């Protein structure tokens, strides 16, 4: 899929990422 | 993603059944949250992902749905359930938006 | 687990005002936070987000370039430094903590502050 | 909001030439980018796309295996290196920025650079 | 996806009505955009999704269409609107392609 | 680390509110200090670590920020506080560098 | 992280343009350095962080690239610049490994 | 608690001039001190640091090999021996005292001197 | 600045050899140093690092427990004490100085020595 | 600081190369000395500060190391040098402690 | 403690400014002295403890420094100041040593 | 994620081929590890990242899979391979969770 | 290398117990370590994590606020202070070391201790 | 750095198990000490470096912890262990500060 929003996905997980 | 909550005002008595409808202009999958804000305070989370409940809240609150139609169900209205309830969506590529909110009034 | 804010007041349009947010009872350096308005007569509205490190921030389309958000992990504080205010910014500003989630998509705002009233008038 | 290309010039066929593209006025780490060529007598033609991290790349069928696109988010630069240049690659290369869209399908190109002329001849 | 623009060149005066027609070989739903390129400069986005207008572009520009037929409409041509126009497509699984372009000349 | 301040000259009157913005070309975390150099004297520290106040500094002065954006706010400007204010950064592995300095003048 | 360079041996004349490509097995972000070892001496730094020049190196040398593709370009090869060039990567959680190195020979 | 310098004046380019800095009112041997310039038409510029013992010294990249900072805890006095002066170095030189910090990351300059004027011209 | 080693020669397999590396013209106690081999017919290979104090150390996976690197800041030297040498260890050993970096991710080797030839054979 | 040596006993012949390893339980910087006690006599200083050589000692003896790993290397074992060698540490705030002694024996 | 003086010969004229640099191989704290020996006489003390002035010396002579870098500064050279100057160090546990001596000649 | 291993207990003889299947309730990419715990001891790592082999393990052990389906394969069972095997996951944003553990018994 | 725990025993519900975990044979100050339970009739379960410095800890959802994991790099030990013990916590506790990984994503638990038995009953 | 101990009062009987917990507002690494002040006397050191035992102190007392959480454990309370126990921190650049102390009483 060449056409897919290549931006950042602002609604991501902003938490601490324990792993 | 614009959200509308109906009915704007829902009058009910203690021990009644409360249903609140939240609709989205565009599909938000299952990413949705329900809030409760008593007057003069800050809102508190009740439901996340439109199905799971926040830890510590009573099992009285419930909700389900997917896509653009969502419902929040209170099995038996309690004296401390009279507040304003807000509907929030956080879709994948969409920002966080909130509805206008509905208020629960003593009948 | 308590979240309190400060720095409110009444300021004339065009001035710069800095808000604050104090965090206690939890590890503040592990969570990404938000700032949310509640304008009477309207619903809530998102304003800014801070990405647990200060690396990434995002703003509402109507406050880009006027509102800056930054956090001090050492003092457990948030700051929403507001520049060039308008009358449309009359609202109550809340802090919001993004709940821990076992995915890559985030979660709803679980812990909300009490709110500081910011009024802009002549 | 400024996006400037550089690194153009004249090379012999079979040589290798690399280009640069600097972004300023906006956060470069939050946008995917495109390279688009403009051959006199022809319309715009897509070349390559970078997925905001370098994680995913896609190329035009005519330049697959000879063109490399990579970005440096620390310096806000783009790099399109051309290997084994041919006469048909004589065109002006533009940088394109994908505008923010509230969906999973992307959107058109918002910001374009002025472009640099790269010609191949004997 | 082969993409064509017609007419190749159209002559119009200041304040006239300018209509540019873009065709696509295969259906692209409504995922199509328009660009305007001054001579010696870089193209600038005017219309995205073939219906909505990008912020900062004057309201004189407009467009509509779906499937394989897309058009651009200028309510009142201005001296600063004389440039070459392109229509671009980005379908579900199709790469980005551009038309040959139409040049607006002073009548 | 290149450090710049804006606005370069800030006209203000007695009792007004003053905010001075210091921007760092790189992330300086919370390591930043604010100074004040009246003409003919040596600069005096006011704020260290971008938030804390040095002993003897009046409570009017306050500062905030992190990362690359810092501001110094004078809640009530006094006739004493008309001087040139400098911004310093001392990052972990970076040396000490100073801003150009904004001059506060009577209106 | 295994680093390989191509071509292993290239011949160039005085004033010609030379490109040396270093390819990383896994992404090394932008942490990369290019060296130069004339026969019987110790290698000297030329480019660090994959783009910046080490002080004292002539502006003739240049390097660009990120991810897994890197190149070093000599704009106009001089009689002094005929030596073996090595490619080093120092990722955040990886150790320092050197490429095999390419020898630039006079035509 | 006072900190005063001396040793300024007018010297020709290439000549060597030495500055001194006498500290009074506090225990001088406990603090690592700095030398800071103030060129008119420019902001303050850092020059050198002495590490509370003379064990470690760091200089600005523009004065390495021409400036030697050394301290004398016995007489409460700093020295910045300036060699091979040039017309650039005409500036006012300030002493600075590093604040005590309950960490290992240093602190800002609290005590500043009054400045000695150094003029380098023909 | 200068960086000259010593201690090379020919030893039989199973014996131990100690190399030295004297640093001149710069402050040695501020830089973390490396040791790098160069086997003919192969490229350079990293061997060990010393963390500016002797506090932390790292080795190549094939020399753990046979090579011990330690530094003497008072005399500006390095010592890579090689034990249980093998026919593999025939190489030229260089010293390397880690360039100063205004970050926490280190930098490349900027100052290299002339190398000492170590031959292990019978 | 508990001081240990290895090997406990070392067999060697005239003209060989001998290394004796002394390892410290704690960092002793470079403060260390190597002695040599022939049977029935008193130990004699050979190396002080772990690297320098005592006056009059033949240039055969050499040592190196810092921190917790020290070695004593004899480039050419003579018939004189068959005796027990002791490792001593005198750190900054530590008292003097000796190793257990390695005996060099004829083979 | 090896003491070195530079420059070895310094040509200067009457009324000029002369600075002689003395460098110590190791830190000698502030214990250092400067002498002046006209040809055919015995040296006389000028500066002791590296900063103080001997009784009866003209106020022209001045010196500064501590650790390893020491300098002697003559504000105004006089026709009787053309002589050889020596640098001496007397550290705590080190013995007295002298530098080679610089000769100030008439330009 | 909840990791369930099937079969719970499998019987096998020496030299027989053994396959253990591990499943995950949510996608864990390739982030998965296997452990071997003989009775009365501490478990030992065998496979990390679901494909690589830890240093020191015999070549008999192998593993493959991605997403939600993982398997471990022992080509030739040995008398020392009769122990309990566990399936651990470490996803990107999920904590470490272990499986029930299958016991391989002697037929 | 080896990793041995201690401090087990039997305590009444509600009492406080301190466990220890001594590491030898490797540089203990280099690895982030874990504590893992083993309740008979159930598979292994994770308990806590220490981040190579004591800076970051993460606990199981059922032991947050009753367990405190802390490490001492100088004596090569781990500590897991267990407060408000319950009958459920009867399990064998293991130490685990996180394998070195050439990425930002950690690795599996390779070196496991022999385990200590903690019994809570009345 | 502020040190607080909980519980402030701890009732216990002879032969019981006692734990006293000291918390530091800022990381104090392993630098911490525990005292014991029977009333009318001067406090006596019991534990230094948060783990070791002072010479002569019975083996009952032990301590553990690092960072900001500490704990003093008595394996068997004796008739003469009923006294106030204090907490001290002596960090790198922090001065010596004491906690408020907890009192152990008979039950």
């Amino acid at each position: 899929d060449p056409n897919a929003n290549p931006n950042v996905d602002p609604n991501a997980n902003p938490n601490a990422n324990p792993n | 993603i614009q959200m509308t909550q109906s009915p704007s005002t829902l009058s009910a008595s203690v021990g009644d059944r409360v249903t609140i409808t939240c609709r989205a202009s565009q599909s938000v999958s299952t990413w949705l949250a329900w809030y409760q804000q008593k007057p003069g305070q800050g809102p508190k989370l009740l439901i996340y992902e439109a199905s799971s409940l926040e830890s510590g809240v009573p099992s009285r609150f419930s909700g389900s749905g997917s896509g653009t139609e969502f419902t929040l169900t209170i099995s038996s209205l309690q004296p401390d359930d009279f507040a304003t309830y807000y509907c929030q969506q956080y879709n994948s590529y969409s920002f966080w938006t909130f509805g206008q909110g509905t208020k629960v009034e003593i009948k | 687990v308590q979240l309190v804010e400060s720095g409110g007041g009444v300021v004339q349009p065009g001035r710069s005002l800095t808000l604050s947010c104090a965090a206690s009872g939890f590890t503040f350096s592990n969570y990404g936070m938000h700032w949310v308005r509640q304008t009477p007569g309207k619903g809530l509205a998102w304003v800014a987000i801070i990405w647990y490190d200060g690396s990434k921030t995002y703003y509402e389309d109507s406050v880009k370039g006027r509102f800056t958000i930054s956090r001090d992990n050492s003092k457990n504080t948030l700051y929403l430094q507001m520049n060039s205010l308008r009358v449309d910014d009359t609202a109550v500003y809340y802090c919001a903590r993004v709940r821990h989630s076992s995915s890559r998509h985030g979660s709803a705002f679980d812990l909300w502050g009490q709110g500081t009233l910011v009024t802009v008038s002549s």
